[PDB]
């Protein structure tokens, strides 16, 4: 009844999520990225991926024409319609550490930018911390198969959300060249119970 | 007896009253609510409720374990009556959890108050800073209080006489999470049943002092006798009902005041599964059964 | 005989000490003081004068035959003996011609003998003044005759507008506190002169009141036989007093565990509410027991000690008071707030430590308080708590409770009254406790922070109106009660104050300081030989007045951008601009070390948060940092932590106060004086220095080489000598260097402020 959607997020152009507005993070860089609390490794929070995926899916499923297919996946508690959820996101830790040390490189970088005034032609630099491209994040998303007739449509929408992410960014200054990601090794396996239509769900994810 | 060891591979959010704060443990009513929600999901809430109410399954609340050291909240003992020397309950105030095996050392003194604190090192708290992105309005920020466990650290629950239904709900509870923002990336653990014989020695022993090991509320017919040479602390349990088919709107459950899970009693009591939601479509239960560890005082 | 006469005579018993060492008459101080009180017509009923004139053995013996029994001055004499302790009890009286009395000695500090088993004994004293707080100095200093003459003229001014009535006892006590606080009660060497006249007289009045009430309950009308005719051994043995232990629980959760958007504004309001709650409860119980304010040995910090009479009437009143207080607290704050009321029976020998266990008083009082806090509610209050549960769709915005809500707003009644009083909490405001007000109070009263003018048209024609003020001018008339609490607010907005600094990071600073081992100092800090109720009261008053009054005055000395939430006792909670908080941390440490002359140490935790950070998490995190500073232990071989440390923004940056000041601040000063002419590439170079220094632990060689290269790149706008200095620091004192560099980056960050 519970499916585990596995996969990997590969950074393509450098990704900047979040603000760690505590003294330790801000004392070493102007705008830090979210790190693990203990290991201090970069992570993709489940909320960030979930929110961006939901935003793209809500755009695409309406397209100027939320709806039930979004509320059943991500939940709702607004005023009278309360669907709990079917997708259970998890905080995505950095999986490429031993691979990144073979390159003698740190997992994070500082990108030096600036803005140039248009009235006075005066520039002003800024630094943003960013998770370097080539970093990998293995994620697990748990699906609660509440309905047997809607699982195929839910997984079609999940694949659509992943595809929309692949042609978008994930966190931070995306339109200025950051946060481009790719999805690889996408698969779904039944963790609890028996589900004979897991093969077609893998076909949807492997599409 | 059948210690349910929880290994968390994500930061947890166990809220007391606010989303910006997290506590390192979760209570027995929280675990019971999680398992009852799982049972509703897989359609045998009545069987689980009958198991819990008939004492077929009764569990303590989550306690820290650090490298095969099982901890217990510092019991509220009527001792410190050693009125000559030492620092009884003076340096034993920042000490929140004592090892379950070292409880006899703590009873008669000699436990190092300082050393028991830096030895107790389970993860650390953090605040996750988030927003609700609005496409044309101003994005509204919000933050979640989280706790991240360490490598060889987690939580454990004392269950005696485990059940197939409890094991089946625990397997499903792996992939739904426990705690506050579990549908976000916060509720994620692995569990083991891990029968233990050292702990069974402690719980097979009798004594004149009963350490309450779960948030419990004695029934009205036994509260008076429970309150007799008792050294307890009263805790409020409540919050919003978490269900889809209740009241069609968010409603808080009734506040239940129970004995905190470090309290010590001389008279044993068995609590109850209290119904803290009665105006909705389904009952809402608050697990307040008593889990006791007996010692000599 | 009237009890008020005994109270006034015991308060003014040593009036003649200041009278005698202020003028030139050469007579016994009791006689001179009796004549001085005789100079006022309202203070003339022969009972006042009998208590003032005859409170010593020789004077009583000279007139005991002529005076009748139960004459109220035996009580004052025995109360003076009890308050003295192991000090002089029956010897020559000041002003007599059998000795040469030095009328010019200053009072010593109580910290001269505090912790002397490990820190030694020393001879400090207070220089005379004329607030402001008087600090102790090692230099020997004298009290000129002009000092006591000015004291005498101010006392003549105040005493003309005073009466021996019930409502003027507070005014008399305020006079004594203002004037006698810095005059010795004994100008005799070969002993300790550290007891003030105010503390000695207050203890004597409290003991005399308790003894009188005990005597009335026990039906004793032979004070001469029972006290003076013999050495009062039988009286000294019997338990005539009660030591009571008002103890408030859950103040941290009530004050700081809130989640409103405007939750920073209400912190001071909640702290003030709890402080005045405790003060009002103590005053109410005192007036229910017909006792004076002198019987409050200590109040503040969510704790109150009262000296009572071991009588059945007192115990019945205590039971009724406790029941009413418990019901009121349960009604308003279900379990969030609680006051524990425990008392123990003590004897005059216990108070004087003659039997050797004066400390057992507080030992068993603490035992009783812990026993009462372990079993707070009976098995009917819990039942009522569980039965008054309702399913609610609404809850308080910041107090998150579903009861006592307002019909048009999701906020609790306490939660709205606190916001109101926070809006009316400003400088030079007094507090009125009447039947009408804003904040709910126990026993059917309400409290407002309304101003002076609209308070004058509230007591001139009304019944049972109580006025509380921070400052009292013209002590005699306009009867108020002075309440002390740290409440210095530079600016209550908390937002314009942040947008007042121009250089630095836009961060709030939270300071939480706490004296290390103050309870241990109260237990065994004072040597057993110098143990008395007067010395204990002197130490308690020193600590409390320091925190409240002197923190206010010190923060007012220079315009620190601080918004003190609570000072109280032994603790401190202040929020302000993080640079001002960091600058004031060292000033606070130095001022405390001067005031105690290094007999007690203080631990602090400094947190740095943004404006919109949750106030509950600010409090919790800064408390964690303060606990980490209290965990400071440089070597893992000693017993108990050193505790004399400060935590800087994170539990890993725990440094001792000497280490912080010397190392970190000289490094920060050098960095500031050498880095001001760096370019904007130099800022990135400092960032890289910090990263390399942090990574040095896992990269021994390559990272130190990279640091050398970075210093090479930098040593064109900073100089070669400072590059070498930084390189030497990095290999010798790295964590201090990292701390200083991070502080410099945050202080010089050009991201507004
Ligand atoms: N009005 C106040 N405002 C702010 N802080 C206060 C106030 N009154 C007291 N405090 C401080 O709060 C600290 C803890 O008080 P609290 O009663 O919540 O815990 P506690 O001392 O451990 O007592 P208990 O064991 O009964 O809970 C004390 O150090 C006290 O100085
Ligand atoms: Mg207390
Ligand atoms: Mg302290
Ligand atoms: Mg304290």
């Amino acid at each position: 009844m519970k499916l585990v959607i596995e996969g990997t997020i590969v950074l393509k152009t450098g990704m900047h999520i979040g603000g760690s507005s505590d003294f330790s993070a801000i004392g070493a860089v102007d705008s830090p990225v979210v790190r693990d609390t203990l290991t201090r490794l970069p992570l993709i929070p489940g909320s960030s991926l979930k929110g961006k995926m939901r935003y793209l899916l809500a755009k695409e499923l309406n397209n100027g024409i939320d709806q039930d297919e979004i509320l059943r996946l991500f939940g709702s508690s607004e005023k009278d319609k309360i669907r709990r959820a079917r997708l259970k996101f998890n905080d995505i830790k950095l999986s490429n550490l031993a691979e990144l040390e073979t390159f003698n490189v740190s997992s994070t970088e500082v990108k030096f930018e600036n803005t140039i005034n248009r009235k006075t032609a005066v520039a002003n630099p800024r630094q943003i911390e960013r998770v370097i491209a080539g970093s990998k994040f293995d994620f697990e998303i748990f699906y609660n198969l509440d309905d047997i007739k809607e699982v195929e449509k839910d997984f079609e929408n999940i694949k659509q959300g992943f595809d929309l992410l692949e042609f978008d960014y994930l966190g931070g200054h995306g339109t200025r060249g950051s946060g481009r990601i790719a999805f690889e090794n996408l698969s779904v396996i039944t963790a609890v119970g028996n589900f004979e239509k897991i093969n077609t769900l893998n076909e949807i994810l492997g599409a | 007896m059948k210690i349910i060891k929880l290994y968390f591979e994500s930061p947890v959010h166990f809220g007391e009253k606010r989303l910006s704060e997290s506590k390192i443990t979760f209570s027995a009513d929280t675990l019971f609510s999680a398992l009852m929600i799982e049972a509703v999901g897989l359609g045998k809430e009545d069987e689980f409720y009958q198991l819990a109410s008939n004492n077929l399954v009764k569990f303590s609340d989550a306690f820290p374990f650090i490298d095969q050291y099982y901890y217990i909240p510092k019991p509220m003992f009527n001792l410190k009556l050693e009125k000559e020397d030492e620092n009884p309950s003076k340096a034993f105030k920042k000490l929140l959890y004592v090892p379950i095996d070292s409880l006899e050392d703590y009873l008669s003194g000699g436990l190092d108050a300082y050393f028991e604190r830096e030895s107790f090192n389970l993860g650390k708290l953090a605040l996750s800073e988030k927003v609700q992105q609005h496409d044309f309005k101003d994005s509204e920020p919000y933050n979640v209080g989280t706790f991240t466990f360490k490598e060889n650290t987690g939580l454990y629950v004392l269950i005696e006489q485990t059940h197939p239904l409890l094991e089946e709900l625990l397997e499903n509870l792996q992939y739904s999470g426990i705690g506050g923002k579990r549908n976000s990336g916060y509720g994620k653990f692995k569990f083991e049943i891990l029968e233990d014989s050292d702990i069974e020695d402690l719980f097979s022993a009798k004594g004149n002092r009963k350490i309450l090991l779960s948030g419990a509320l004695p029934k009205d017919a036994e509260l008076e006798q429970a309150l007799k040479n008792a050294s307890y602390l009263l805790e409020r349990r409540g919050g919003f009902v978490q269900s889809d088919t209740y009241a069609t709107n968010l409603v808080k459950k009734q506040d239940l005041y129970v004995f905190k899970s470090g309290s010590t009693f001389e008279n044993s009591f068995d609590g109850d599964i209290y119904q803290v939601g009665k105006k909705g479509n389904h009952p809402v239960y608050k697990y307040a059964k008593s889990f006791f560890l007996e010692v000599s005082v | 005989m009237d009890k008020i006469n005994l109270v006034c005579g015991s308060l003014l018993a040593d009036i003649g000490k200041i009278i005698y060492r202020g003028t030139s008459e050469r007579a016994k101080h009791s006689k001179l003081g009796g004549d001085f009180i005789k100079s006022f017509e309202q203070f003339r009923n022969t009972e006042l004068t009998d208590c003032i004139r005859y409170h010593h053995a020789q004077e009583i013996t000279s007139v005991k035959s002529n005076k009748e029994k139960n004459s109220l001055f035996y009580i004052t004499y025995i109360a003076d003996n009890i308050s003295s302790g192991m000090d002089r009890r029956k010897d020559l009286e000041e002003g007599a011609e059998g000795f040469n009395w030095d009328k010019k000695v200053a009072l010593g500090s109580v910290f001269n003998v505090l912790n002397e088993k490990e820190k030694g004994r020393q001879n400090y004293s207070y220089p005379f003044v004329a607030e402001p707080l008087n600090f102790p100095t090692a230099t020997q200093n004298q009290y000129t005759t002009s000092y006591y003459d000015g004291l005498i003229t101010d006392m003549k001014t105040i005493l003309q507008r005073l009466k021996p009535d019930k409502e003027h006892i507070n005014s008399l006590l305020q006079m004594m506190e203002s004037l006698w606080s810095y005059v010795p009660s004994s100008t005799d060497k070969n002993q300790l002169v550290d007891i003030s006249l105010y503390d000695h007289s207050r203890t004597t009045a409290a003991i005399a009141s308790a003894i009188y009430d005990y005597f009335q309950a026990e039906n004793i009308t032979d004070y001469q036989k029972e006290l003076f005719d013999y050495n009062a051994t039988e009286f000294y043995d019997k338990n005539a007093f009660l030591m009571m232990n008002f103890d408030m629980s859950g103040v941290q959760n009530f004050i700081y565990n809130i989640s409103g958007s405007k939750a920073l504004k209400s912190l001071r309001a909640r702290s003030f509410y709890l402080d005045m709650l405790l003060e009002y409860i103590s005053d109410n119980l005192l007036e229910k027991l017909e006792l004076s304010r002198a019987n409050i040995l200590y109040v503040g910090g969510g704790h109150a000690y009262l000296l009572l009479a071991n009588t059945n009437k007192t115990k019945a009143i205590l039971s009724d008071f406790e029941h009413d207080l418990k019901t009121w607290f349960l009604d308003k704050f279900k379990i969030d707030l609680y006051v524990a009321m425990a008392y123990t029976e003590v004897s005059a020998n216990d108070l004087m430590n003659h039997n050797g266990h004066y400390r057992d008083i507080y030992r068993r009082l603490s035992q009783k308080t812990s026993a009462k806090k372990a079993n707070r509610y009976t098995a009917e209050e819990i039942l009522n708590l569980n039965h008054q549960g309702t399913e609610n769709a609404r809850e308080c915005r910041e107090c998150k409770r579903s009861d006592l809500l307002i019909e048009e707003d999701d906020i609790c009644e306490i939660c709205d009254s606190l916001q109101k009083v926070s809006r009316d909490l400003t400088r030079e405001n007094i507090f009125v406790i009447a039947n009408e007000g804003v904040l709910d109070m126990p026993f059917g009263k309400k409290m407002s922070a309304l101003s002076y003018s609209q308070a004058d048209k509230l007591k001139k024609s009304n019944a049972e109106v109580q006025i509380y003020a921070k400052n009292i001018s013209e002590i005699g008339q306009n009867l108020m009660t002075r309440i002390d609490m740290g409440d210095y607010t530079y600016r209550s907005d908390f937002h314009e104050m942040l947008e007042e600094v121009e250089v630095g990071i836009n961060r709030l600073g939270v300071l939480r300081a706490d004296v290390d081992n103050l309870g241990q100092a109260f237990i065994n800090g004072i040597p057993d030989d110098y143990l008395s109720i007067s010395r204990t009261a002197t130490f308690s008053r020193a600590m409390s007045r320091f925190f409240k009054n002197y923190l206010n005055q010190l923060l007012a000395e220079k315009s620190y951008k601080i918004n003190v939430i609570y000072a109280g006792g032994d603790d401190l909670f202040m929020i302000g601009a993080w640079q001002d908080i960091l600058d004031f941390s060292i000033v606070l440490k130095q001022k405390f070390a001067d005031f105690t002359q290094n007999k007690l140490s203080i631990s602090a935790g400094i947190g740095m948060f943004r404006e919109k950070y949750p106030v509950a998490r600010m409090a919790s995190l800064t408390g964690d940092l303060e606990d980490a500073a209290k965990d400071y232990k440089p070597d893992e071989r000693a017993v108990q932590a050193t505790k004399n440390a400060v935590t800087l923004f994170d539990a890993t940056n725990v440094f001792s106060w000497d280490t912080l000041e010397n190392d970190i601040f000289v490094k920060l000063d050098a960095i500031t004086k050498n880095f001001e002419k760096l370019d904007e590439t130099g800022k990135a170079f400092i960032y890289r220095l910090i990263d390399l220094l942090r990574g040095v632990n896992e990269n021994q060689q390559i990272n130190i080489a990279r640091l050398a290269y970075t210093l090479s790149r930098m040593e064109e706008k900073i100089g070669k000598t400072f590059a070498q200095e930084l390189y030497n620091w990095a290999n010798a004192d790295r964590k201090t260097l990292i701390m200083a560099l991070e502080i410099y980056i945050l202080k010089t960050r050009e991201r507004a402020a």
